[PDB]
């Protein structure tokens, strides 16, 4: 079971 | 085989949240269209994991799919709430997302949140009735989830 | 009287 | 009124229009101020409006996290009056003082408190905001919140 598409930051 | 220069385009474009050529690529057609070269997300799933509301909110109103599921069968919600966006998950819950569905191991997007230790999606979830018992394939709850020295986000839920 | 600063919640 | 430079550059700030900063932005404009509203400056603009990348640039070519609008808000205020959290991350990240207060004496946490922001109030918290500073009326920040952010007057407490 991997990641989700994204991130936490937009820095 | 993979996507269309213009598929491939689209995704790009909502993951970085150029809204610019999303509305230059955008049509019935093409609105959920999947990364088959990756996991399968729509362009939504990567607007909504990049935090790009803009994007997110020029592709709901043109009919995105909020039920989509990528290959793991994760939802654009499940995106947003992993990576504590606040915003575009209320926007998707406003534009009829499902707050109790599970991915393919059964978990929910309370139960990425939670894992995630993302204090103000858990309320918001909640908040909007999310089921804090449900249990995913390993016969976790979100509760079960939360880390140690978390312990703001347990009383929470 | 003290007023609201500059910016809004949502970007949306 | 303000030159069209200076102009230009606080509208992009508000926009979140970063290829426009970059082309306006001196050591001599970074901190010009809008004269024809509360006298926001350029990182006041981008902190309300949650442009991270422009919070970002500004910081880094000579933004002033201690600047002031012409009622005393720096833009921390503005950040966590409107519960933005990574841009109330980056500023505290660059110096932002956490318990500075406005003409008023309202300190960032009286803001994140009276908007129900939790995670923001946590923040400031864990940086060593003073829950027990009082504005000129004689309020705390655990006096603002909203009955019943029970979560937050917990936190507070």
């Amino acid at each position: 079971r991997q990641s989700p598409d994204g991130q936490s930051f937009r820095s | 085989m993979g996507n269309s220069e213009a598929d491939r385009q689209l995704l790009e474009a909502a993951k970085a949240g150029d809204v610019e050529t999303v509305k230059k690529l955008c049509t019935v057609q093409s609105v959920n269209c999947r990364d088959i070269e990756g996991r399968q997300s729509t362009p939504l799933h990567f607007a909504a994991g990049y935090n790009r509301v803009s994007v997110v909110e020029y592709l709901l109103q043109h009919g995105a799919d909020v039920h989509a599921k990528d290959k793991g069968g994760l939802v654009p919600l499940h995106n947003a709430c992993s990576y504590g966006h606040y915003e575009v998950a209320e926007l998707l819950v406003k534009h009829g997302a499902v707050v109790n569905v599970a991915d393919l191991w059964k978990f929910t997007p309370l139960h990425e949140a939670a894992a995630k230790g993302k204090y103000e999606i858990c309320k918001l979830l909640l908040q909007h009735g999310a089921d804090p018992t449900k249990k995913n394939r390993d016969g976790n709850t979100p509760l079960d989830l939360v880390k140690d020295g978390d312990t703001d986000i347990q009383d929470l839920l």
